[PDB]
């Protein structure tokens, strides 16, 4: 209704700088849990350290 | 005869004044929204320009027959012939 703005939130600057938040259990007895979402976690991070990118968690 | 004379220099100033007047203070009402429109979308002002020209021949209508008839009062003069 209103195209005369644009919160930086909904447009894109292609830079090389990411952020992520990284959610996790403090207790353990987990079967896998954490350690697959870690597995994931560094499987994209590379992705983004591979092309240069920065990170910050 | 002079007073016929006269009274026709003052009716031809109104009829041309009142007209300067109400177009000048007329369309800077409607400019200002048209402007004010560009602004909010910039991809809608060539319609807009539009729009605002189709207003313009309703909003300038009667102030061309009062500068047309004090025009016809300056050169001819239909008072001058009724004495």
């Amino acid at each position: 209704a209103n195209p005369e703005y644009r919160h930086p939130f909904m447009v894109e600057r292609e830079v090389k700088r990411v952020g992520y938040i990284v959610v996790s259990s403090d207790r353990g007895l987990c079967g896998g849990l954490n350690i697959n979402l870690f597995k994931s976690l560094v499987k994209d991070m590379s992705g983004y350290r591979e092309q240069g990118a920065e990170i910050d968690l | 005869m002079e007073t016929v004379v006269g009274l026709t220099a003052i009716a031809v100033a109104l009829l041309i004044g009142l007209g300067a007047l109400g177009t000048a203070i007329g369309f800077g009402l409607l400019g200002g929204k048209f402007l004010e429109g560009a602004a909010r979308q910039p991809e809608m002002v060539p319609m807009l320009q539009v729009k605002m020209f189709i207003v313009a021949g309703l909003l300038d209508a009667v102030t061309m027959i009062g500068v047309g008839i004090a025009l016809f009062f300056t050169f001819a003069n239909p008072f001058v012939g009724q004495i």
